[PDB]
């Protein structure tokens, strides 16, 4: 739905950046061209100056012209890689534009690079191209390709499916073992010795809401999922652990007991946040899909008019739970050009006005506070004890 | 093939985008991927360019992939022209659309647009940014640069500015200031400040001036022949190169070579028996060709520094490059990757490292003084102070921005030394 | 009284020599103890002044009886009289050389020096180098200046600017860019570039400009009276105060307040996505107090700093500052020491220190960023560079300074949060 | 008579402090004396130096009993506040010095009042007194009447020397069969060496006059040897120890022969720029002669006025003997004149002092700025061709700037 023109998302690529840095012992070799490396190159940052395992090998006009040629040097470049480092345990070949329209087989390539390979280094291949995928949607197709390898486990196990620091997802499973029993899973493994297993009765608690696919990759395993609001805030994040605890079975009492703190914790942050929101217009333009959690926190606990919420890909079966606490009042219009949405913001000056990181120069310059859903990603603001920073974040009333 | 982890150049459709953002009112569209559009950050975050760069990505999809393709472009091209009005309009594709062939050119001609398109031809896999930054150039000064009278006072037109460019806003405030100084008056600043109209009128010239060979040498070469037009070759980085830079223009045009150096305080603030330390240390230039040379002609010959490296990435440069490396008994390292430079600063060692910043990031791991001069840099290294490289302050700049690095060095070195001694 | 390691100011007569240093044809012939030349040292290599500073030294090494430390001063006063050609003379006494008994002008009236002789009363145990600078301009203008016809162009007075002054060569060329770019022409900079014959005409101007109180206010209130130019008071520095400044200079002298704000980059940058992290950083602000005024108003406005703690090390200028810390919720620290900003920052734990030389190393051995915004720096904080801080260009520089340490913290502190030096913590499911 | 540019001895405090830690430096004076030592200091001071200023401010200048109590009250503090403190130095500066305020008496008023663990010393770093180097000299020479005396002979070669230095001097010497060497073994210690009739003392930096008067006052024996700057200084004075000492020269050819290659060869190697170039030794730290006769001899040099502030002939003949005759000296200091000579001889290289360096350079010379040649590592042979080569680098500069 971009009306044939220019939707501002980046290629899934992007999304490499904070996988690497969770799964410390997975590399990911881009086969894109100079300009899927430069994409890394920025969107990295400082990412490139600490031996990132971010090889984006540049396929050259010597790979054009001939394909068995081509993934053939690419099995070599591997072998190249792995012995300069051995330590890597899980290589992530992905699929890039070049890579897309070349036609190479890059799930063909990763089973010859792992017969060769072996068990040590299980080298598996994903798609993050700009013609298939858009931003966070990198990290849904990273983790799916993963799932079909993870341990089949037909007992009751929990799955922590999402890439939070651990000052985040440590925080989430030492709450649900606080009143649940938590047989959680972090499918994110920090490392390869925590392969969690994965099954039928092995539910998968999804946490990070622009994981779409990923829903229909663990539910083939069996994987059910829970229907519960994004944990993102004093809804988001209450409702979210009520219903992993129902799930798995939790008295209110228990429930209660343990989010107590954590209840009276963030409710002072938010509130102590939130008047730099009180009553105001806000507008999400489609970057990466937080908006509709972001919307269902904001709007309704710092008082964030909510005007349009933008989402590149809207979800039904995943969005719902915190689409129910969504308001009807805010446009649900999926992810246009650039000019629509921006003209409507023009015409509807929100006064928070989050979108790309493209747009958010602009509008600054524009008469429009902008804060821009980049920063989401990478920031620690995905919990109860966050809440308040999140919220923070989202305020940003700077004055000249 | 090769493992890449760090390009110092983009894909060279970046570059016609650096072309296109620095002037004004010339739409860059694209024939790219839905995604492609990260390029504009570069310009909104590290060159803080207010307004979205005048660049439209078709943006195509999984659902375009054949002659969808070239109806988005077509799209693309005729909305640009109504919504975003401009006076020149470019077309072009990246890696995607130059794999999948959709004939921009003959796209372009079939809207037929009245505002001049130029049609650019982008290799985008063997070629890279400062190419199809200068390509580009070329394209549009053939496309609309046509030779005219001249004007009646002297005039000269200043190639190779380009948005995203190391400190060229500043350096072209500077090099006019010169150039008035002498009394030449500067026609069209090109393709940085420059609007069609401009290039219209860059033939009205008596002589270009090359700022920045990298993105202007294609266009001055081209001008020598249509617009009958000399230009310069000497960059005025450092005190002797701006006084020969002097000299050359003078001759050029026809004036004096008289230039106001009341703000050049560089010859005496490095005479002085502070700068003494300085004398004879090591020194690695790396980074951008014109940069590098100029820098090791300062480095060498104004503050005492000792080269002991030099290095590059601009190939389209290795000529002059290697030339210069013989001329100051070094060997130049003409590569495009960080592993060769760093193995060759491990195993030289010298005391500033200087260039791109990767220079100064592995000059951290090393724990070596670091200073930036080449061309990929941060939005810290754009800054907002008035810092240009060439001119007389530019010699002052340079200066100050190279002994930095060492003033903090001897400074936490007697730190270090003060406070601290065997404890029994 | 106290252990003094750290002192902000200096002797009186290291100011009287800023003054006389910052002229054209005018030697400071001082009364001091062999070694009180160490000054000279200062001025020739912290800003680099290629001809040594213009100041004799009736070196006393043991003859101190008043004969003969007399007699030393008398011979000085006219070595430096027929050896150096100034055009007017600046005599007075140092540290002992008030200890000893001189009469410091008596001498020089006595030998008959035809250029004329501006005698100099520095009390040498109450007073600081920053006063001494302002008497000693103060004492120039009575003796050299007189009240003349006014230009026919409306002719603006720089007042303010000396030697070995934080940027006050920078500075003094972006004001007189701002000043003459609005039409007003400068008459004479007063001291860093006067000659004594610039002080003779400075009864020509119209209206004066305060560019640092501090140095040149008492000069300012004396033409004031006797030359009857009135004298602008704010100082520009920022982009708040300079369209205020502008403003001023306007009025004063009747013209339209155009202002070439198209080097204005600093509102424009501060106003990014890029640097919105600034919003709510506490900054501790000392250093000379004009200066540290200025910067709390930058810092409040311009940046969004949420500004901690004011404090100042000259006294002379104390009221100022307490008007203003009341004015940010604050109290101000006017003190002289060293111990009592180490304490403040101590407390408050800020996270941009903008000081002087003294507290950019506070800075350093507590880890926070540190910045110069203020007189005592060494040669370092001299740049060769156009860095003045006072205009539009004024204020970039003050964003790329100020923002300058912050930013290398943060890519500091990322590539500690790299995983390069974070492989040390891990978690399994539930542990 | 007229103008001089040496600074006060207070400079002496600078190095004084590192070199003999534990010891605490209170200059009082007033706030001149106080600005002399923070920029002197310059980046000293942030690393919490041992000096200050006791400022006297008008309130204690006409009651001298005032002041004495206030001072002590301010060395309570300090020792309260610095309870390592070993030996607090009352020195005297130049304000001091006219208020008459004897802080001779006033260390015997605060010896043991505070702790006899603190042996308050004084000496006067006054300019109207000492010139600049003379501030150690006058330290040391404080510090040798409250040092004991020794019935052994005991090599007393004065430390002022830093610490990597004296144990390289130390090492080869004690290898040429010497043993009290007056090197404590942590040397973080108060050295407190004995001085006795046997008591053999080698002056190892030139400034230190009055520390010869006082070791010979306590019946210790000098040794005229030249000084240990270049190779042939270095070679002379451990030649002339060992034979004073009783040692032969036998083992003395060998222990030193690879030192002394490398002090010819390192010479040899940075003297290359400098090849004949004439060199104007301006009177600043009255170290002058000893550098001189390094140059002009084993560096290959062409002296033109070897100056001095004061001139101890009685340790400088050793050095003057080496010196060619040609080059003058100056008893006569004064820059009215000084800088008026420099300019008219054109000389190459010049020893300004800081304040007289820039112009100079200004003026079309080479200026090694004289500061360092007391704080760097110039001694014995592993630092004579560094010393060539801090002499080197000014031409060597000109050179690449033309
Ligand atoms: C692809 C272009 C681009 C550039 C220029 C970088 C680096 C960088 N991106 Mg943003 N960044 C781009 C995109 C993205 N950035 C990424 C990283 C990153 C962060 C965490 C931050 C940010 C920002 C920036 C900036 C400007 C500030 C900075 O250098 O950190 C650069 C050059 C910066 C911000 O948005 O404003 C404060 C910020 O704190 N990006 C990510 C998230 C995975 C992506 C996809
Ligand atoms: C202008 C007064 C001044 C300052 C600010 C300092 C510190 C300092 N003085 Mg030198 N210096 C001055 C005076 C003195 N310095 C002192 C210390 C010291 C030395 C030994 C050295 C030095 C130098 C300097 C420096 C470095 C900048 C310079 O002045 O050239 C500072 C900040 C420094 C240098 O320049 O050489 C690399 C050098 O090695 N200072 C002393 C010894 C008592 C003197 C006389
Ligand atoms: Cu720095």
């Amino acid at each position: 739905l971009k009306e044939r023109g220019q939707r501002e998302v980046f290629c899934g690529l992007t999304g490499i950046i904070w996988l690497h840095r969770k799964m410390q012992d997975a590399f990911f070799l881009v086969v894109g061209s100079r300009t899927c490396a430069h994409l890394l190159q920025s969107a990295a940052g400082v990412m490139i100056f600490a031996e990132p395992r971010f090889g984006t090998a540049v396929l050259e006009e010597k790979d054009l012209a001939g394909l068995a040629d081509a993934n053939a040097e690419l099995d070599r470049e591997v072998d190249r890689l792995l012995a300069r480092r051995p330590d890597i345990r899980q290589l992530f070949l992905v699929g890039s534009c070049p890579s897309e329209v070349i036609k190479l087989d890059l799930h063909r390539a990763a089973e010859r690079l792992s017969a060769h390979h072996g068990p040590a280094v299980r080298v598996y291949n994903f798609s993050g191209s700009g013609i298939e995928t858009t931003f966070t949607q990198g990290e849904d197709a990273c983790l799916a390709s993963i799932v079909p390898t993870l341990p089949a486990t037909e007992a009751r196990e929990l799955l922590l499916v999402g890439a939070l620091p651990d000052v985040v997802e440590d925080q989430a499973v030492s709450l649900l073992t606080q009143l649940g029993i938590g047989p959680v899973r972090c499918l994110p493994a920090h490392h390869a010795a925590e392969a969690p297993g994965v099954g039928p009765n092995t539910v998968f608690a999804l946490v990070q809401p622009f994981l779409g696919d990923t829903h229909g990759a663990l539910t083939r395993r069996g994987a059910r999922h829970i229907a519960a609001p994004f944990p993102f805030g004093e809804e988001g994040t209450t409702l979210w652990l009520k219903a992993i605890a129902d799930e798995f079975g939790v008295s209110a009492e228990t429930f209660e007991a343990v989010t107590a703190a954590p209840r009276a914790r963030a409710r002072k942050a938010v509130a102590a946040a939130s008047e730099g929101l009180r009553g105001k217009s806000v507008f999400f333009l489609p970057d990466s899909q937080l908006e509709p959690s972001l919307a269902r926190f904001l709007t309704r606990e710092c008082g964030m008019s909510a005007v349009e919420v933008g989402t590149p890909f809207l979800h039904r079966g995943i969005l719902g739970p915190d689409l129910d606490l969504l308001a009807e009042g805010p446009v649900l219009s999926e992810g246009q050009d650039v000019e629509r949405q921006l003209d409507r913001v023009r015409a509807a000056r929100p006064d928070l006005t989050v979108c790309g990181l493209g747009l958010a120069n602009p509008l600054e310059a524009e008469g429009f506070t902008t804060k821009w859903a980049i920063e989401l990603v990478f920031t620690p603001v995905h919990f109860y004890e966050q809440a308040g920073d999140l919220a923070g974040l989202f305020s940003r009333p700077v004055r000249r | 093939m090769k493992l890449t982890l760090w390009t110092y150049e983009g894909p060279p459709h970046v570059g016609a985008m650096r072309v296109a953002t620095g002037m004004t009112g010339m739409h860059y569209v694209l024939h790219a991927p839905q995604g492609d559009t990260y390029a504009d950050l570069l310009f909104t975050m590290i060159e803080r360019r207010g307004k979205r760069p005048p660049v439209s990505y078709t943006t195509f999809q999984a659902r375009d992939l054949g002659s969808d393709t070239a109806e988005l472009f077509q799209s693309a091209c005729r909305d640009a022209y109504e919504r975003f009005q401009p006076q020149a309009i470019m077309v072009g594709s990246s890696c995607t659309a130059e794999l999948i062939q959709d004939d921009t050119g003959g796209l372009a001609d079939a809207l037929s647009l009245p505002v001049p398109v130029v049609h650019l031809e982008l290799p985008s896999y063997q070629r890279k940014e400062n190419f199809g930054a200068d390509e580009s150039f070329l394209q549009i000064c053939r496309k609309l640069a046509r030779p005219m009278e001249r004007t009646e006072k002297v005039s000269c037109n200043l190639l190779g500015p380009t948005a995203l460019g190391f400190r060229h806003r500043d350096d072209i405030l500077e090099v006019t200031r010169l150039l008035e100084g002498m009394g030449i008056a500067v026609n069209a600043v090109a393709p940085m400040g420059a609007s069609p109209a401009d290039i219209a009128r860059l033939g009205a010239a008596h002589f270009n001036v090359l700022l920045y060979p990298e993105t202007g040498e294609s266009a001055a070469r081209w001008a020598e022949k249509t617009l009958k037009q000399p230009y310069t070759k000497t960059v005025p980085i450092g005190v002797g190169a701006t006084r020969d830079f002097v000299a050359e223009v003078a001759a050029l045009a026809g004036v004096a070579p008289v230039a106001d150096d009341s703000r050049l305080r560089q010859p005496w603030w490095s005479a002085s028996v502070d700068s003494t330390y300085l004398t004879g240390k090591r020194v690695f230039l790396f980074g951008d060709a014109t940069h590098v040379i100029a820098a090791a002609r300062v480095a060498r010959d104004e503050m005492g520094f000792e080269v002991v490296g030099m290095g590059c990435y601009n190939r389209e440069f290795a000529r002059p490059m290697r030339a210069a490396a013989k001329g100051y008994g070094l060997e130049a390292l003409v590569t495009d990757d960080y592993l060769e430079v760093e193995e060759a600063i491990q195993a030289l060692a010298p005391e500033l490292i200087l260039g791109t910043q990767m220079e100064r990031h592995i000059a951290k791991r090393l724990g070596i003084p670091c200073a930036v001069i080449s061309a990929p840099v941060h939005v810290q290294d754009f800054p907002a102070r008035y810092s240009p490289q060439m001119g007389f302050e530019g010699a002052n700049v340079l200066f100050d921005t190279w002994i930095h690095p060492l003033t903090m060095g001897l400074e936490e070195h007697l730190l270090t030394m003060f406070r601290e001694d065997f404890e029994f």
